[PDB]
């Protein structure tokens, strides 16, 4: 009853990086999921919103989608400034709780 | 995902839903009805217009014989010619925007049988309670 | 069998047209030109319900709200001036001459006039000197007169009144809703699909103003261009911008202020003297702030005219009302020589980095004091601006442009105030008044029981 | 515009009761849509969602800690007060009251589900020690 | 002669016809009711006095209990000395015009007794619903 | 002492009496409601002002079923929080006026709960119509 | 003042379907009282009544030609429209469309009573050839 | 001089109109009402046991 997604998704930089979440049917099924970027001795900001939309005020690169069971925040033209701890969370209906994910590591 | 008991949802809310799910909002919209210097005749105006679009419903409602009944059946049969669509199909596929607008034209008609068939149940009511 | 039933209350809307009133928050004996002390508290949070799958559409050249409170701020204006003094016998002979003080050189721009006041007793009469400006003044076959001796009878504006522009919402009221808009990129006219009602509008501040709008509300998404005909030049063109650029104007001096009698129980004020030097009034603008957002809407103004090289100009010229940028600052009537500020056309293709421009430079401008207005572009009244001692200064926000389009090739851009009314429909564009319709009737299959 | 502020002691004994209070401003707990959130993250790990109420009145709370807590609004002080008893040395994290943002829709009756949590507080950090 | 049925009457129709006749035309009068400048004055007290005027008689008949009701019998018993005539000759040879000159001065017992009617129908009514 | 039938009494009498005995004085209280120079525009502002007061109480009752009725039921239960004093000391212990006071403060959650309540008496009787 | 004037082709081919409009103006067909006839003479002998249309939306015609002939009203146009079919040599005749004045009375239920029909046409003739 | 002349213009009382102190009651509409006091040694502030409406 918790997402899993795969911690310390280190790569280049310079080209589109794909990352994933999953979850089940209750939690990403059945409701919404929405993404967070956090560096460490802040709170984090939003980033995907819908599940297919972002606020004003997020570059054109970060993007995301939904599909079954698991979702997706694909990101495009990585810069030196785009490293920090990324989350998924949704709400789930087992707990009537909005579980958050594990939290990665982005590491260019 | 949470339910929401459709007694805390907003003025003209469900509007874009379908008529069936509507039917079960009807309440937060009568809430609503009835919320010497320049603004003050503007503002007396107002008041005055708040009250005469309300009370217009409330006598089509008394002669009808739903004087305080939200929902209230009658007597008088539906028309396949005002609307030929199935019940199915109206309560589950088109909100109450385009319903309204469908039979904009036919409303002038039904309104008087409302006032024919209720004035009706009242004499004949009262023929029976005669028998004592 | 299906049988006819009714129901109350159903969410149905029609639109309809009907009077507003006024809704302000308390402030604070304080005068106010729009009397907002008698206006409505608002809410601390007002109720607004953001509706979806619905798509309702929107024509704001045909909103009765522009109209409305068009007929509100005339009346407003009338209603304040009523108790104030009428400067009938100002119309005398006026002895003027240059004034004399110890840039300078250029003081063609006020005259030092003297004429017989009459003082509190009717019989006599003293002499009594006044400065005036040379754009309320006119020669005779060596003397001078008002211009407005001619014309009608010229009242003046008390001081104990402002008329600064406190923002006031306009709500409707019960049975009557107000449709809210919220699209980042929706024109003046079509379909909107993201209709929000509001029990009415939020903050709305009445500004006067020919050719910029200021102080004002800002798009969102991007710059957003509106006009019923874009193919027809006859017709103005409104420009919302997404970015603000700050405008600073003043009027250096610190001029005594007089109160000179001119009768029994009338008195009026005016300009004493000059302590220092003879300095004009100017505005200044930043020059990236201004290059680049004529940049940005110059890009915009591509898709809708493709392929044709955009130039700004001046205006053509003829009445000073229009022709400046006229406004309001403390109280002081400005109108400023916005010649310098379109000096500039777009190209399509190019570069236009904005690194080339030095930073730390602002567009001086020229701007002049005119204190007998004639307003609403009609000669039936007068609001004679009195004047304030020592300098002032006001800082706003530059909010959007009134630009006109005037065989192939170059299309010409120029900025004009065509219409007094345009200045609110940049503000009223995304609301819309409508009755509502709670009665319902559809078939359905319970039938009323009679007893027998 | 929403501004989120908390406020509550550092110094934290174990075993007995604290309050954790979070202000708002700007938008009013009563209406459509309204709601806050609280956010646990201890240091160099992972978020951890506690508690959430809305504007209905209905408060949600984590099934691993239903007892050991209880949350309030106040509408006069415009405040929303967090109570938590029996801590515990792990309890040593960055407290984190945030706004919610949503959408309804009808399904068998009509449900809200949040598309995320838009604005968020400043933090306040909370220790475990004597 | 080809027959009318009563609803295409105009208004204060059969006016001059016996009171059983015009007991068929009520209908047609209840839609009639509630239908800066100088003329604006005189217009929005127009419109103030016509909705003072029909809640006059909606706040009296929702007292006696026919809120709705076009037609309602009622408890009280018709009293000999406010009227003597026989029923064959009130419904059937005078009209509603005459009937009410000739019992105006009993509308004021009449009234009061209707709210003491009605009133004493809720409370012992109220005592019966106590009793599960 | 002579008997008075209580249809005889004043405007806002047995305000000071019990709340039993001031149940049988509702009558007169209803009676009383809605009973160019300077003075006309402050008596037009007086004659929209008591419309107003009044459709405000009705509004409210329509809502709830009690369009007509002085005295009626319902079938939401009563709550011990909002009040934990016996029957008996409230009907004829204290007045009307201490009453409101002390629940004046859960006056919003009872006016709520009526609106859904009667709201649900509605449809599902419209469901047992549908049976035939 | 009511002023009635109609239309129509004079050379009407057998067996087709003919169209006739009675335009009137100063008086509307909704309100009490309101009724249009249409009359028919051949040459040189009596009248004959075609048909008739009240405000009541209540037609009546003529038991010799009930099939043929179908009346209607416009309400936009301010018309009257009268069809017949399946026309015969005998059918060569003027045509006239009138007002109508009545009475109403009460007996055993509401009753209309024409006491004549005030307001005529000029008329239009009508020729079955070739 | 006048000693109005140089604060404002001063207007007349016409003697068409006569202001004699007419007494005048001040009633409020229906559903308001107005409550009076009848104790004797009534002060400006206080409770009041015999109260009248
Ligand atoms: C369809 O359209 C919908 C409407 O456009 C849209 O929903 C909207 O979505 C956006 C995007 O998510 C939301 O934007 C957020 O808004 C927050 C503030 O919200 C509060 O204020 C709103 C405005 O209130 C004024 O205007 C109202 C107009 O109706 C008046 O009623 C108000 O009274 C008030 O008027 C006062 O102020 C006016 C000027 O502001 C003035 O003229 C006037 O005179 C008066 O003085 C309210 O509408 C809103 O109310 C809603 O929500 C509350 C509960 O929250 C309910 O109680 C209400 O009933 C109603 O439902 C609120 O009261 C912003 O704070 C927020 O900013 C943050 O996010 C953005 C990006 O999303 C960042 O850029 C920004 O910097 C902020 O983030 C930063 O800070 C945080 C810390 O806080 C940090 O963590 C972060 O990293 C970052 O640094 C955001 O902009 C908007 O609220 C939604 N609703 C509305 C009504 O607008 C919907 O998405 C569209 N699409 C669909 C449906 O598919
Ligand atoms: C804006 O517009 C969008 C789309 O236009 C709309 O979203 C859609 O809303 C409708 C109605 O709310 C949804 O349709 C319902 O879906 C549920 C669940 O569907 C899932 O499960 C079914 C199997 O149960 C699958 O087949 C399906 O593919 C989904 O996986 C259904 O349960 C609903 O059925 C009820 O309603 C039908 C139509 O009214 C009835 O025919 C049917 O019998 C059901 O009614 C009965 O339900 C109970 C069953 O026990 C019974 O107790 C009741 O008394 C009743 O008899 C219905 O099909 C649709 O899925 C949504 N689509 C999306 C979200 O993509 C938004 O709701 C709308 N916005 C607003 C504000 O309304
Ligand atoms: C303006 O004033 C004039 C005159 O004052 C008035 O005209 C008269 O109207 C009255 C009422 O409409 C007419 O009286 C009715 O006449 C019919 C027909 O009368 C003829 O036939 C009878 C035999 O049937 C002859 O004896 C008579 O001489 C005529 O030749 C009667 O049938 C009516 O009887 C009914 O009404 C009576 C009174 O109400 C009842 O006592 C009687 O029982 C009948 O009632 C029953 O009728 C049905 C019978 O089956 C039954 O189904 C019902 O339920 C009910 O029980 C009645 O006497 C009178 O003739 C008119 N006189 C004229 C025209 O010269 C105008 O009407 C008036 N204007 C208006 C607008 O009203
Ligand atoms: C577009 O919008 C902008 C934003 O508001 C406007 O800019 C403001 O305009 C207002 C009105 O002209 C300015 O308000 C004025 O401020 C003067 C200075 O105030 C400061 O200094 C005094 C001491 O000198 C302090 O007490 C005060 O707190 C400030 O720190 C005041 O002297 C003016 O007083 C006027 O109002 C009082 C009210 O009682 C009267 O008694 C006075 O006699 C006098 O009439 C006045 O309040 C404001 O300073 C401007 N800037 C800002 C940042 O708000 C633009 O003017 C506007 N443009 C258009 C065209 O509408
Ligand atoms: C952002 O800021 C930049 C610069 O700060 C502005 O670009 C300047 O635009 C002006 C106006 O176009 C340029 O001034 C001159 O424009 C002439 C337009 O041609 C017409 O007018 C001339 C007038 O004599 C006619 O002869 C001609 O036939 C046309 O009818 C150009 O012809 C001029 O070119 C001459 O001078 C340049 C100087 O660099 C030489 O290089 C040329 O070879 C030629 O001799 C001249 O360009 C001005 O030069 C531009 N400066 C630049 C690009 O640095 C942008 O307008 C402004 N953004 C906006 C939106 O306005
Ligand atoms: C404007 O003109 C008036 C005269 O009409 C000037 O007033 C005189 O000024 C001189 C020098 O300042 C004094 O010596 C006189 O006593 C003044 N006489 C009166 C009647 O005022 C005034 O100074 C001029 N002001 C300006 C700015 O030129
Ligand atoms: C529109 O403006 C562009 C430049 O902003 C013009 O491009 C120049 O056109 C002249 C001929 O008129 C050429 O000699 C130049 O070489 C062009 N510039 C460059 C950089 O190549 C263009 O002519 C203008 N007119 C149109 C119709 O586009
Ligand atoms: C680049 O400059 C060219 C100028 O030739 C622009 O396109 C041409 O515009 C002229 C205008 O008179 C047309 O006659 C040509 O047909 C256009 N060229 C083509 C291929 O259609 C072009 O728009 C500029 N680039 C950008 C991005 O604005
Ligand atoms: C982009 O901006 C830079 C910023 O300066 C411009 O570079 C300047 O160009 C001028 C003229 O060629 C030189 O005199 C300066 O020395 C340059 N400065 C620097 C820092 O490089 C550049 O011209 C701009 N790009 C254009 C106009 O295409
Ligand atoms: C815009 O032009 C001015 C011209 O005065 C530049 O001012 C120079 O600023 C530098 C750094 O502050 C000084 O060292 C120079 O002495 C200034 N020039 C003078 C006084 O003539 C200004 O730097 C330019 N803008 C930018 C962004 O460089
Ligand atoms: C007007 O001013 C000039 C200034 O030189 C002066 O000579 C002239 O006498 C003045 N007019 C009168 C009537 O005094
Ligand atoms: C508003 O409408 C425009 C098109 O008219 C569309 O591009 C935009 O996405 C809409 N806004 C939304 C969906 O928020
Ligand atoms: C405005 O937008 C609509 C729809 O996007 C479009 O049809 C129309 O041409 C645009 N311009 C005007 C002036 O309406
Ligand atoms: C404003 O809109 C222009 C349109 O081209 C865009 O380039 C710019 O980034 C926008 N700025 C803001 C602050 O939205
Ligand atoms: C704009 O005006 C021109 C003038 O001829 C016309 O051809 C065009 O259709 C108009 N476009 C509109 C109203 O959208
Ligand atoms: C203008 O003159 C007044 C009075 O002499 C003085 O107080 C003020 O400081 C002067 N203005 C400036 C900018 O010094
Ligand atoms: C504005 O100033 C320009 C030069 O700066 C001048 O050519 C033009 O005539 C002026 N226009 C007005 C109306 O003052
Ligand atoms: C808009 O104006 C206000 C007051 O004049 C100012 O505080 C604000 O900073 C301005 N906006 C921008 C973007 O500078
Ligand atoms: C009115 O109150 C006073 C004390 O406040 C009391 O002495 C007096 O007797 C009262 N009047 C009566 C009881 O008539």
């Amino acid at each position: 009853s918790v997402l899993t997604q795969p911690p310390s998704a280190s790569e280049a930089a310079r080209k589109t990086v794909t990352i994933s979440c999953s979850g089940s049917r209750s939690n990403i099924g059945s409701n919404s999921v929405s993404w967070y970027k956090q560096v460490p001795g802040t709170a984090p900001k939003l980033l995907i919103k819908y599940n297919d939309q972002r606020p004003s005020g997020v570059s054109d690169r970060f993007s995301g989608s939904k599909s079954g069971t698991s979702a997706s925040l694909a990101i495009s033209g990585l810069q030196t400034e785009d490293e920090a701890d990324y989350y998924c969370a949704t709400w789930d209906d087992s707990l009537n709780g909005y579980i958050f994910g594990v939290g990665t590591r982005l590491i260019v | 995902a949470v339910g929401i008991g459709a007694v805390f949802l907003g003025f003209l809310g469900a509007a874009g839903s379908t008529m069936g799910a509507a039917s079960n909002t009807l309440t937060v919209q009568a809430r609503q009805l009835l919320s010497l210097g320049v603004w003050g005749f503007k503002q007396l105006q107002a008041r005055v217009l708040a009250i005469e679009r309300y009370l217009e419903v409330q006598q089509l409602l008394g002669i009808w014989g739903c004087s305080g009944k939200l929902i209230c059946c009658t007597n008088v049969p539906w028309n396949s010619t005002w609307s030929n669509r199935t019940q199915e199909d109206i309560w589950n596929n088109m909100t109450w925007m385009e319903w309204e607008r469908e039979i904009g034209n036919y409303t002038h008609t039904i309104y008087s049988l409302l006032e024919e068939s209720q004035f009706q149940q009242e004499i004949n009511e009262k023929d029976l309670l005669a028998l004592d | 069998n299906l049988w006819v039933t009714v129901y109350y209350g159903v969410p149905v809307w029609k639109e309809a047209k009907t009077t507003l009133f006024c809704a302000s928050d308390a402030k604070a004996e304080v005068h106010n030109v729009w009397a907002t002390h008698a206006c409505v508290p608002t809410d601390p949070n007002p109720q607004e319900m953001v509706l979806e799958n619905v798509t309702e559409n929107f024509n704001m050249w045909k909103n009765d709200m522009v109209d409305q409170m068009h007929e509100d701020v005339i009346s407003l204006w009338d209603q304040s001036l009523k108790p104030c003094v009428k400067l009938t016998p100002l119309c005398v002979t006026l002895n003027c001459t240059n004034t004399t003080v110890s840039s300078n050189a250029n003081f063609e721009e006020m005259k030092n006039c003297s004429f017989n006041a009459t003082t509190e007793i009717k019989d006599k009469k003293k002499n009594e000197y006044a400065l005036f400006y040379k754009l309320d003044i006119v020669p005779l076959n060596g003397k001078y007169r008002l211009i407005n001796c001619n014309t009608s009878a010229c009242t003046q504006i008390c001081p104990k009144v402002t008329f600064e522009p406190i923002p006031i919402h306009y709500c409707a009221p019960a049975g009557y809703a107000i449709l809210k808009c919220n699209n980042k990129t929706f024109n003046g006219t079509g379909p909107c699909n993201n209709v929000s009602t509001v029990q009415c509008t939020h903050g709305i501040k009445p500004v006067v103003s020919t050719q910029l709008l200021l102080n004002g509300s800002l798009a969102e998404k991007e710059i957003i261009i509106r006009s019923e005909n874009l193919t027809n030049n006859a017709k103005t063109i409104i420009v919302h911008l997404n970015e603000s650029v700050g405008i600073v104007c003043t009027r250096p001096s610190n001029m005594t202020r007089k109160s000179i009698r001119i009768g029994p129980g009338q008195t009026f004020y005016a300009l004493g003297d000059i302590i220092g030097d003879i300095r004009q009034p100017h505005c200044n603008i930043s020059k990236q702030n201004w290059n680049r957002t004529l940049q940005q809407v110059g890009r915009k103004l591509a898709e809708h005219f493709p392929n044709r090289n955009i130039t700004f100009n001046h205006s053509s010229g003829g009445d000073l009302e229009i022709t400046t940028h006229s406004f309001n600052c403390r109280g002081e009537f400005f109108y400023c020589n916005t010649s310098g500020l379109f000096n500039g056309t777009y190209h399509p293709n190019g570069t236009y980095n904005e690194t080339a421009v030095n930073s730390s430079d602002t567009i001086t401008l020229q701007c002049r004091i005119k204190q007998i207005i004639n307003m609403w572009q009609e000669v039936g009244r007068c609001m004679y601006a009195p004047p304030i001692a020592g300098n002032i200064t006001c800082n706003s926000n530059i909010t959007g442009l009134l630009l006109t389009r005037d065989q192939t090739g170059e299309e010409i851009f120029r900025p004009g105030g065509g219409d007094m009314r345009d200045n609110w429909r940049s503000e009223l564009y995304k609301y819309k008044v409508v009755e509502i319709k709670p009665l319902g009737i559809a078939p359905t299959k319970c039938k009323r029981r009679v007893v027998e | 515009q929403v501004t989120l502020k908390e406020s509550g002691p550092a110094l934290v004994k174990p075993t007995q009761t604290l309050t954790l209070t979070c202000t708002f401003s700007g938008f009013s707990m009563s209406n459509f849509g309204s709601g806050i959130y609280w956010i646990r993250q201890p240091p160099g790990k992972a978020l951890e969602w506690l508690a959430g109420i809305y504007w209905t009145d209905s408060k949600y709370y984590n099934l691993s800690l239903k007892t050991r807590l209880t949350i309030s609004k106040d509408t006069s002080k415009s405040q929303v007060i967090l109570i938590m008893t029996n801590m515990d040395p792990v309890d040593t994290a960055t407290y984190y009251c945030a706004d919610i943002r949503g959408r309804y829709y009808y399904s068998n009756g009509f449900l809200f589900d949040v598309v995320g949590v838009e604005s968020w507080g400043q933090g306040v950090v909370v220790t475990v020690s004597s």
